[PDB]
């Protein structure tokens, strides 16, 4: 809900991108975390993690906090006024307005 | 480049014939029946191959060719951000295809380079193909 | 390294040309040096060079020092600003910037 | 001399600017160094610098090494060709060339 009312003028195809940028930003760290775990210097059987450590099991908070920095609204204000102007080109129930039948 | 197997058989035969034809000083008209000297004592050398390649043998190939390139990453140093980005967009959907299925991110299907003319675009695009062992 | 940081605004397709101009400038001198060696006046067997003299066995320093004089940058400054301007046409993570989730 | 042959296409009014940017970048540090010296916590007469310490007595090397980062050539290549073209609009001793008086 806090991510909802912060993105204000964003189109529906723009905030569907940041929930892929955050997934890419977490897959980068989950690939990179497995590099050091196999590249342990003197990788000895002593004190070995027989259990999977799972450093990134799910998308955390700072992935969205970092993926939000590259957000950009695609539609401007100058072109939404074009569709509002076409909506005004439809006469939009304007003219006389209310009248009543006689009694 | 462009030769097929029959063309290479023709190249070998033409190089052997050029090595025969340079030995006409012994293969003479006075000896119609050829003695057993040059029949087993003539070996082809490298400039015969270069002659038979250069003077003849047009290649019968014009269409595309599939291969792994042989350019390397240090052939164009720098651009570490671009190297990290191309690694994230090519290597990881194929070297680790299960982690992309753990949290459902679909892979992208292509980037678009743009820049000044002639700054090593093809020599950069072939590098990830060589690194991934990809055609 | 001294030839690296001297060529500053050169594109990658321009300095690949001077390492062919220097090769052409050395092949010219290696062709020309063999002309006088066969055109020796009274070419006698006395004091004959039975060994190959090899005047240009490799590219020396002054070939690059002479081939550099014809260098020219192909891309100007007025057209690299066009690609920078297209990079600015991408919104380039501009807008709100950093925000944080509440605690 | 190393700063001479590095700035290649720079006009005479551009490299007269970096020897003021470096002076401004050293005056900033010489103003800032006097702030901490009067703002010493428990500024006691013990171990007092009776001599002037003079942290920046002259422009050092890294001031030029940092001021060079903001350099920009003002004249492009597209407009120096205009003056070369006007120099070619003057006919520039072209035509017949050498002739000799008869003997």
């Amino acid at each position: 809900e806090f991510l909802a009312k912060m993105t204000n003028g964003f189109s529906g195809a723009d905030l569907t991108e940041i929930c892929q940028r955050a997934c890419k930003l977490a897959i980068r760290e989950s690939i990179e975390s497995e590099i050091r775990r196999e590249r342990e210097r003197q990788t000895n059987p002593s004190a070995m993690e027989v259990e999977e450590d799972d450093p990134v099991p799910e998308i955390r908070r700072d992935h969205f906090e970092e993926a939000m920095r590259f957000a950009r609204r695609s539609v401007s204000d100058n072109d939404i006024r074009k569709y509002e102007m076409f909506a005004q080109t439809l006469q939009q129930s304007r003219g006389f307005g209310d009248f009543r039948f006689p009694s | 480049h462009g030769h097929v197997g029959a063309d290479l058989a023709a190249l070998c035969s033409e190089a052997a014939l050029q090595a025969i034809r340079k030995k006409m000083d012994l293969i003479d008209l006075e000896d119609e029946t050829i003695d057993a000297e040059v029949m087993n004592s003539l070996a082809v050398t490298m400039d015969d191959f270069r002659w038979a390649l250069s003077q003849s043998n047009p290649s019968a190939l014009r269409e595309t060719v599939v291969e792994v390139p042989q350019v390397t990453w240090e052939d164009i140093g720098g651009l570490e951000d671009v190297k990290r980005e191309l690694q994230e967009l090519v290597q990881y959907p194929v070297e680790h295809p299960d982690k992309f299925l753990k949290f459902g991110m679909t892979p992208s299907k292509g980037v678009l380079f743009y820049g000044p003319p002639g700054c090593g675009k093809t020599l950069l695009a072939k590098a990830i193909a060589n690194e991934c062992q990809a055609n």
